[PDB]
């Protein structure tokens, strides 16, 4: 899976996609959750890849979102379309990130493509179709 | 244009001895919903790919896929 | 509701703010 080095690589990767979702995971490879979600990330990829690309950040290599993304859990993966960040109801309470090691392949499928479908049609905001409390 | 398009089958309840009914199109499960027909929800789910589990409608925009 | 979570900014928005912020 593809990693991003720097802030500038970051924008980059957001502006390259003009009709797939852009998902991006922060933390770092030897994190144990980190390792949960990117086995998953991984195995979904080939099947997702005509809406969605995947890129791995270390927040220690680049720092520069920490604060604002308030990358304070160990394994944060967020979606962006268009350079837009997109949403989604989790029925966390978090409606900005999904921030733990979501195990079912299938479910994270159809997460990503529910955020593909509204964000295309507009909307800033979707539902993922299992609730998560 | 090469796939079937997204086909729902649904359950009243969610268990393993409830009926279940389908398919039908997008655009006929979201008439049930902008019509009534679902007010506590119905388990559903997309027969594409087979390995599926159910959804409470609810969470589901099913004018998403129309 | 009300107080309703809002999107953070892009990267490049995050970068260019904390450009400003030096």
């Amino acid at each position: 899976l593809p990693h991003l080095h720097n802030g500038w690589q970051v924008d980059q990767a957001i502006l390259s996609e003009e009709d797939r979702v852009v998902v991006i995971r922060f933390g770092h490879d030897w994190d144990p959750t980190c390792m949960k979600m990117d086995e998953v990330l991984y195995s979904i990829a080939e099947k997702v890849k005509n809406f969605a690309v995947i890129y791995l950040v270390d927040i220690t290599e680049v720092p520069d979102f920490n604060k604002m993304y308030e990358l304070y859990d160990p394994c944060t993966v967020m979606f962006f379309f268009r350079n837009k960040h997109i949403m989604i109801d989790l029925g966390t309470g978090n409606n900005n990130k999904i921030n733990w090691a979501m195990e079912d392949k299938q479910e994270m499928v159809d997460i990503i493509e529910t955020v593909y479908r509204g964000a295309r049609k507009g909307r800033g905001l979707v539902v993922s179709p299992k609730d998560y409390s | 244009h090469h796939h079937m398009d997204v086909m729902w089958e649904y359950k009243w309840e969610n268990t393993g001895d409830a009926e279940l009914y389908g398919p039908f199109t997008s655009a006929q499960m979201q008439t049930w919903v902008s019509e009534g027909y679902f007010p506590d929800g119905v388990y559903c789910r997309k027969l594409d790919p087979p390995g599926g589990q159910f959804y409470n409608s609810k969470r589901i925009d099913f004018d998403l896929y129309t | 509701p009300l107080f309703q979570q809002r999107p953070y900014p892009s990267p490049g928005a995050v970068l260019r703010a904390n450009a400003e912020a030096s």
